[PDB]
């Protein structure tokens, strides 16, 4: 965890903790979702978020919960560092079959089935290994941009 | 100029128009050792190279080591997150920011 | 090698290939044991020291012979670095044997000109050589004896040089026994003068 | 001695491709170099043969032979003097600046003495020689002794 990433989680903690007392309760979760447009947010969704913690969601409990789910989270500059080492001549997005072979043949984390799941929402270019960069974006901030 | 250095007897030699003059059998001994040391040499310069050559191989069955991980873990996040309310929220919202 | 061209054809009789050299100077040597020694039939032959009788010496031979000879019937042997030295006087071992031996070795290799200080030793080939070669003559032209291998034109040119450089007269003293072949040289020196400054 | 360095045994598990804790005799040269030892290939060859060990037929190893062979090679690290490495290349090119012309060092490293492949020669010049065709061996030998 770099310090600017921890400051981003402190700002997200303050936007969900609308009572500003330092502990995100279930009313803060529901009022942050209602301010984003969720008028139908069920109480069972708020209870499942609180069921991931053993205590009240203060800043260090929110940081330890996000730490334990993001144990391989990598910032965009280090993902582009590794993709610039995979394309060491610069500019070009690397081939689809080169990333499939190098993921498998180096590591067990790069096994195929997982490579079909990589192509599956990370579209073609991304999946193929040709573009580059959009995948670094969606690994640090999810969903389609 | 060369003989400038060395903890050598600046006596034992003598220069002249086409060559230096030198006494014996020590300096003689020195050279000999030296002689062997060159037979080695190239040979010596090869080695380090060879050595060094493989030393980079280890770093590779090696450089990559982490850049992968980074890539490894990094993806996994997303696969988990992308389905999370809070994260979608941040997403639609991430733009209005500055 | 690179240098030698001028001679080219004569080269082999003047100097040796840069590895022939290398293969000779860079070889195994055991100083403390390798030596030259006295010898009743042959003057001085080489050998390896076997033992030490406190002031007597037993040595093996090069041919296979064992002799126990005095301490001073025994003479050191130059490191290989001094194989077929142009100037024996550069050797670190100024003996009687080492001199005989140097001459001898560079002769068996067909090199007739070896220097021994100021001298220019010359050995009768007893056969023909491209040395008096009309290419050589030029080659040795304008060269100090350190810029070229042992040869008579070296002496003969340097004289000339020196002649004009120092403004002093010169001389060349040729000398040897009846069969040494001096006239031949003398003559050959003379042509040299005539050619290079006619 | 241990200083018992148990990381030499952990590096033997990274070079044994079968996982049985044996390393073939053909890998022992390169693994002595990867443990911080530079024995020449003729030296690695001699020692082997010296001990009536044939690198021509199938070989296996055990840690109990590889440990004392690394400890017999470790005394020879006093031959790695950098004065003689930089002075070797300083006698290899004229003028008072440390630059070998590209192809002089590449052909000498492949054909003189212990033959280095031209693939390994290109991997050792890559980055230190720019497009002028002149290898600065002051920084080149510095980076070769950085590994």
């Amino acid at each position: 965890f770099d310090e600017t990433e921890i400051e981003d989680f402190k700002e997200a903690f303050t936007v969900i903790d609308q009572n500003a007392d330092g502990i995100i309760d279930k009313d803060d979760l529901r009022e942050t979702f209602a301010a984003m447009g969720r008028l139908n947010v069920k109480n069972e969704e708020l209870d499942a978020m609180i069921k991931e913690a053993s205590g009240p969601i203060n800043f260090t409990v929110f940081l330890t919960m996000f730490g334990e789910k993001l144990k391989g989270a990598d910032p965009e500059d280090v993902i582009m560092g590794a993709f610039k080492v995979l394309d060491p001549d610069g500019k070009g997005s690397i081939k689809k079959s080169f990333l499939e072979e190098l993921l498998t043949t180096g590591g067990g984390r790069f096994t195929p089935e997982e490579i079909k799941n990589m192509w599956a929402a990370f579209p073609p270019d991304v999946a193929g290994n040709v573009d580059y960069k959009n995948i670094c974006y969606v690994i640090t901030h999810g969903e389609d941009a | 100029k060369l003989l400038g250095g060395g903890d050598v007897d600046h006596t034992q030699y003598a220069f002249g128009h086409t060559k230096v003059f030198f006494k014996a059998g020590l300096l003689g001994l020195l050279e000999e050792m030296r002689d062997d040391k060159l037979a080695e040499i190239i040979t010596a310069t090869q080695a380090r190279c060879r050595g060094f050559l493989m030393r980079v191989e280890y770093r590779a069955m090696v450089e990559r080591r982490e850049s992968i991980f980074c890539i490894q873990y990094n993806v996994r996040s997303f696969m988990n997150v992308k389905h999370w309310p809070w994260m979608k929220l941040f997403f639609k919202i991430k733009p209005l920011l500055k | 090698d690179a240098e030698m061209a001028a001679f080219g054809e004569a080269a082999p009789y003047l100097r040796k290939s840069e590895k022939e050299r290398i293969e000779a100077q860079n070889k195994p040597f055991d100083a403390k044991s390798s030596v030259f020694v006295v010898h009743p039939k042959q003057s001085f032959v080489k050998g390896t020291i076997q033992s030490k009788e406190g002031g007597k010496v037993t040595v093996k031979t090069e041919g296979g012979e064992t002799l126990t000879v005095k301490e001073d019937q025994v003479f050191s042997m130059n490191p290989p670095k001094y194989d077929k030295i142009e100037d024996m006087a550069m050797m670190t071992h100024l003996h009687e044997p080492a001199v005989l031996y140097n001459l001898k070795e560079r002769y068996a290799a067909w090199m007739i000109y070896t220097y021994s200080g100021l001298f220019c030793v010359t050995v009768n080939p007893y056969k023909w050589l491209p040395v008096y070669n009309p290419k050589v003559v030029l080659a040795y032209r304008g060269k100090k004896r350190q810029e070229a291998p042992p040869h008579i034109f070296s002496i003969s040119d340097n004289a000339y040089q020196f002649m004009l450089t120092d403004r002093e007269n010169q001389s060349i003293l040729i000398t040897g026994e009846s069969g040494a072949g001096k006239t031949v040289n003398t003559k050959r020196v003379i042509q040299y003068f005539a050619t290079i400054a006619a | 001695s241990k200083a018992a360095a148990d990381d030499f045994k952990e590096a033997f598990l990274l070079f044994d491709r079968t996982g049985d804790a044996k390393i073939t005799a053909s890998q022992v040269g390169d693994i002595a170099r990867a443990l911080g030892q530079n024995p020449t290939n003729a030296e690695i060859n001699k020692i082997l043969g010296n001990p009536s060990k044939e690198e021509m037929n199938a070989a296996a190893i055990t840690f109990e032979e590889f440990l004392p062979m690394l400890q017999a090679a470790a005394n020879n690290k006093d031959q790695g003097t950098f004065e003689d490495f930089v002075e070797g290349l300083r006698v290899f090119d004229k003028e008072g600046n440390g630059t070998v012309m590209g192809a002089e060092l590449r052909h000498v490293l492949a054909t003189l003495g212990e033959k280095m492949t031209e693939e390994e020669v290109e991997e050792l010049m890559k980055g230190q020689e720019d497009s002028n065709g002149c290898i600065n061996y002051e920084a080149f030998v510095k980076h070769i002794m950085s590994v």
